[PDB]
């Protein structure tokens, strides 16, 4: 999940754009 | 734990800012 | 409309806290 | 949309729930 | 108080609701 | 540590959103 | 309009930064 | 009170301490 | 300035970046 | 009138996420 | 370290509220 | 820096003023 992938290690904006609709 | 709950809120705001028009879908872990 | 942009930032935060495990969906209506 | 319905008038906790999954 | 209960572990919407009126 | 100080920031905000009209009470002392 | 509501969610954060060690209680129609 | 006042015009931090528990 | 342009009209990720030092 | 004050609070948060390591300089007198 | 990132967001907002007019310059750590 | 000092130890508003202007 986004938590496991983005709270464990930092996620860039370009990586968060993966979770966009 | 809490920080996961708290980080979750940070992801939500960060996603609001980047998805722009496209919007986004969000589902919390277990 | 930053009016709806600023308000959107606050809305995504409120859903996160109200929906819990069920998660939510956020749409940006152009 | 939530925006039109919720940035126009304050949305109740339960009106906000109609946007939950 | 509210910190001891909701910052040691997550408080659900209901638990937080206990601090409202 | 700032964990609980930061968690506090989140609590005050959530009680605001969740309680709406009924307002709230945030206590630490007694 | 939700001008008051938006403003209030920031004021709470401002009330938090000052009180912290002493806290505070909030009411919608102050 | 403080709300209307601080939302009509910007408030100084110092005045907010009157509202701490 | 930034307020005059991002508070009266939404700034995207691209416009915002213009302000990074 | 506090519109810009409320918005500034969002902008500094948005730029923190955008600017990452680069950081930023910010001021009210736009 | 992700704790560091979360803290940042709070710092940027706190500083903004504290300084207002004067505002600041922010820089990310290693 | 500010992050090093305020993210390991709480910084009250009075301490935070040092990183202003
Ligand atoms: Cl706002
Ligand atoms: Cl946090
Ligand atoms: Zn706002
Ligand atoms: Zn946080």
């Amino acid at each position: 999940g986004i938590v496991e992938q983005c709270c464990t290690s930092i996620c860039s904006l370009y990586q968060l754009e993966n979770y966009c609709n | 734990f809490v920080n996961q709950h708290l980080c979750g809120s940070h992801l939500v705001e960060a996603l609001y800012l980047v998805c722009x028009e496209r919007x986004f879908f969000y589902t919390k872990p277990t």
